[PDB]
């Protein structure tokens, strides 16, 4: 499994 | 022994020459598995190995759970390189990248030995997560936004639950869906050429062929002492079906063959090789 | 950051001409990732090329594969001509089947 959502996350 | 899964993932923008790309692929040990493109018009994941194309039905919603991750990824990281252009006050005529790899090393009992995620922008390294899984080391001060923004959302502890589990498992159930692939060690297949250059001078080539894993060690010898400088040493390459090729050359005198005798070691070889020509 | 890309042209199996075989052109050590590789037959583009999904080394470096299926001659000569933004002109590398 690719790693979940990032939650849209932002660097 | 030691298995790993690890995780690539490549975005970078390209100005005036349509919107950003992102690109991942999977490995476990030295054999990719799985991929996807944001190019692609409607981005599925994608499988990229045997055992993926006919034994992954024990969970008929991996390849949608994959599909929707993997593109989330995508925008994540589409963003990502706006923002690590705001932090540097780069300019947007540039192209850039940012790259991240993860993932977990298990040992030979099924537990987990170590996991890791690491970012590069530009090729250097940019952030990471620390070995306790719970900090982060941001590379220099545009990073330490990053670095706030990650903290103040948590997201150590989510990395870490992934890490030590879903990593973990996915590895083990990979392994054994492609336990003739993945655990398998076969040994090169080794000779030496012969190809004179002068009335002088002669090449020889020592080549092992066709073996899997990716590491091995190629030496000459003139009489029993090593000629690590004097030989020539390409890098290890892919064959294109899955396993890998490397040589080692060296200039000898004419006639003075018969000496110079080529070692081989592979971990699918019963014992090391000499070769003589 | 930017670092110029190493190439090695070399068949899949031993070349035995007139039998099946595949042509490989590998590019490792380069960044950034763009990069143009094309493979030559007699000097001309081969049209049926595809390469290997894009990846990196430990080094943040990126490596690719390209490939195409060919069956050697005695007189066709094969290579593989690379281009890439540390490159102020394509580099070309013949295929050599004692390497």
């Amino acid at each position: 499994d690719f790693q979940e959502s990032a939650d849209s996350f932002l660097l | 022994g030691f298995h790993s899964l690890r995780y690539f993932y490549t975005a970078w923008s390209r100005p005036g020459s349509g919107e950003p790309r992102f690109v991942a692929v999977g490995y476990v040990d030295d054999t990719q598995f799985v991929r996807f493109d944001s190019d692609n018009a409607s981005p599925r994941a994608e499988p990229r190995a045997p055992w993926m194309d006919l034994v992954e039905q024990q969970d008929p919603q991996y390849w949608d759970r994959n599909t929707r991750n993997a593109r989330d990824a995508a925008q994540t990281y589409r963003v990502g390189l706006d923002n690590v252009r705001g932090y540097y006050n780069q300019s947007e005529a540039g192209s850039h990248t940012i790259q991240r790899m993860y993932g977990c090393d298990v040992g030979p009992h099924g537990r987990l030995l170590r996991g890791y995620d690491q970012l590069a922008y530009d090729g250097a390294d940019y952030i990471a997560l620390n070995e306790d899984l719970r900090s982060w080391t941001a590379a220099d001060l545009a990073a330490q936004n990053t670095r706030r923004k990650w903290e103040e959302a948590g997201y150590a502890e989510r990395d870490r639950a992934y890490l030590e589990g879903e990593c973990v498992e996915w590895l083990l159930k990979h392994l054994e869906n492609g336990r003739e692939t993945l655990l398998r060690a076969d040994p090169p297949k080794t000779h030496i050429t012969h190809h004179p250059i002068s009335d002088r001078e002669v090449t020889l080539r020592c080549w092992a062929l066709g073996f899997y894993p990716e590491e091995i060690t190629l030496t000459w010898q003139h009489d029993g002492e090593d000629q690590t400088q004097e030989m020539e040493l390409v890098e290890t390459r892919p064959d294109g079906n899955g396993a890998f090729q490397k040589w080692a050359a060296l200039v000898v005198p004419s006639g003075e063959e018969q000496r110079y005798t080529c070692h081989v070691q592979h971990e699918g070889l019963p014992q090391p090789l000499t070769l003589r020509w | 950051i930017q670092r110029t890309p190493k190439i090695q042209v070399y068949s899949r199996h031993p070349a035995e001409n007139g039998k099946s075989n595949f042509l490989n052109c590998y590019v490792s050590g380069f960044h950034p990732s763009d990069i143009e590789v094309d493979l030559l037959k007699n000097g001309e583009r081969i049209e049926k090329v595809e390469h290997s999904d894009l990846s990196f080394s430990k080094d943040w470096s990126f490596y690719l594969l390209y490939y195409t299926e060919f069956t050697p001659t005695e007189k066709d000569e094969y290579a593989c001509r690379v281009n890439h933004v540390t490159l102020s002109q394509p580099k070309i590398v013949k295929w050599d089947r004692d390497m």
